[PDB]
RNA sequence: AAUCCGGUUAAUAUUCCGGAACCAGAAGGUGGAACACGGCAACGUAAAUGAAGUUGGAGACGUCGGCGGGAGCCCUGGGAAGAGUUCUCUUUUCUUUUUAACAAACCACACCCUGAAAUCGGUUUAUCCGGAGCUAGGGUAUGGUGUUUGGAA
């Protein structure tokens, strides 16, 4: 919750990370997106696409609570974010939690 | 109406037995209309040059009826 | 990693669109024709159909005559599927003069067709044979 | 000048609808032109499909069939976004399909 | 489902005449076509089997406002022909100066490919788009359009 809210900002200041659902496709199709952050609110055919990858490429998915606007503001960016995916975390440890 | 570019086609166009009457067109820019009637459509050849304009017109065949400047 | 040699996918656009193909040989580092990450994937452009004990040899054998397709997709429009088949005909025949040459694009279909029939009668790979209904 | 319509039907409608041109013999005449296609639309979706022109069905009836298909599956009736929603659909759910058929098996 | 122009009668014209087209149905002959291919793709072609059965779309649609395009009418310059004016000034004043249906090619709102954006960019007359992919580049399609010709002088 609140913890994967910071350590998520932190890999975003510090680690690599694309927050959007091309870059994300395209990283877990490389196999080099090794955690991605999907919104409630994203339909659930775009949902189970990510997953059906995620699996494929065996990466960590994880549900954000809020919608599109709250993953956006949660990330910092002016723009609402339905899917992200973090390649290197960086400083932070939001690879284990 | 078709424009037809080819002159041999033309050739072949009147050749064919749909192929009814031929007019040639005498135009202001020295340009001569071979227009052939056919079935459906209205076969045109516009050639620039005079000569072209003469040894085509007696390469049709004689059954075939060409008609003056129109 | 997720993208090698010999793993069945599936076709998201174009006219073999929701198509199932094979993983020939991949491309992802990039061409000078082909700037992305495309894959030379054959795959089945008519399925093969039932085949009946009933029915005559000659119409079992046509029923079970598959027409491949050979052709380069994008990553993008390329789905992977977690079938794989590793077929040995189909492993790096494909090159760049394979897709250039006409004669020899169709000598690889023809070969492609021959070790898909063989497959078929085989008794292999029945996901990827079968048609996916959409 | 001032022009009449052509046909016996007064009361300009949906179907005596005109146009105004100007005759070779310098004379400005009504020729009652018809109603405007309109491209078919996706059944998925709504959206018109793109590819293929904009007619009423009689002058559809004129065309060919490589004037009127799109060359894929369920082309000619689903738009471009709506086979790959269909695909997608397709394999997603045999995916989930097989995945609880061996969970209960 | 499908027709335009010009002319013709004392009285009929999209009907008659001359010319140029279109639609529907029906069989065949000749030639080319061979359970087809090329484009990563937005697709395309002279062809590119489809018995039954199953399915969808067009046809098949309210009202207001702004914007841009086109067509005709109106205004207008140069030129040409005819008519009016006049010792004087007026290269003047007035009238006329046309291109149908139907065809052919060419020729930008929607989509895709490369691309991966924030330094937020693009961008409507009227602030919408975008991590559901931005800008940019290249294509795709409906191409009244005009860009020429046929009709057609």
């Amino acid at each position: 919750g609140d913890t994967i809210n910071s350590k998520l900002a932190l890999t975003m200041k510090s680690g690599k990370y694309v927050l959007g659902y091309k870059s994300t496709l395209k990283t877990l199709r490389s196999g080099k997106a090794k955690l991605i952050l999907i919104a409630a609110n994203a339909p659930p055919l775009r949902k189970s696409e990510l997953e059906y990858y995620a699996m494929l490429s065996r990466c960590s998915v994880h549900h954000y609570s809020g919608n599109n606007i709250d993953l956006g503001t949660a990330c910092g960016k002016l723009f609402r974010v339905g899917v992200l995916a973090v390649i290197d975390a960086g400083d932070s440890d939001i690879l284990a939690a | 109406p078709r424009q037809i570019s080819d002159i041999k086609q033309f050739l072949e166009i009147a050749r064919r037995k749909d192929a009814t009457s031929a007019r040639i067109k005498k135009n202001t820019n020295k340009d001569v209309k071979f227009k052939l009637r056919c079935s459906k459509y209205l076969y045109t050849l516009v050639v620039a040059d005079a000569k072209k304009a003469e040894k085509l017109r007696q390469s049709l065949p004689p059954d075939l009826t060409v008609t003056e400047v129109g | 990693k997720i993208l090698k040699p010999g793993k069945v996918a599936l076709i998201t656009r174009g006219r073999f669109a929701g198509k199932k193909v094979v993983i020939l040989q991949a491309i992802d580092q990039g061409s000078k024709s082909h700037p992305f990450g495309h894959a030379v994937v054959a795959g089945v452009e008519r399925y093969p159909l039932k085949v009946t004990k009933s029915m005559g040899a000659k119409r079992i054998a046509r029923r079970s005559r598959v027409k491949p397709f050979i052709k380069v997709v994008n990553y993008n429009h390329l789905m992977p599927t977690r079938y794989a088949l590793e077929l040995d005909n189909l492993k790096g025949l494909i090159t760049a003069d394979t897709f250039k040459e006409p004669t020899q694009r169709s000598a690889a279909r023809k070969t492609v067709k021959k070790t898909f029939e063989e497959k078929y009668q085989s008794g292999k790979s029945a996901w990827f044979f079968t048609p996916l209904r959409f | 000048q001032r022009v009449t319509y052509r046909r016996r039907l007064a009361y300009n409608t949906r179907s005596n609808r005109t146009r105004i041109i100007k005759t070779p013999g310098n004379n400005i005449r009504y020729l009652h032109i018809k109603k405007l296609g309109t491209i078919p639309r996706c059944g998925d979706t709504g959206v018109p499909l793109q590819g293929i022109p904009a007619l009423r069905p009689r002058e559809f009836a004129r065309l060919s069939h490589n004037k009127k298909t799109v060359q894929r599956a369920y082309g000619g009736c689903l738009s471009a976004n709506a086979v790959k929603d269909r695909i997608v659909r397709a394999f997603l759910i045999e995916e989930q399909k097989i995945v609880k058929q061996k969970l209960k098996q």
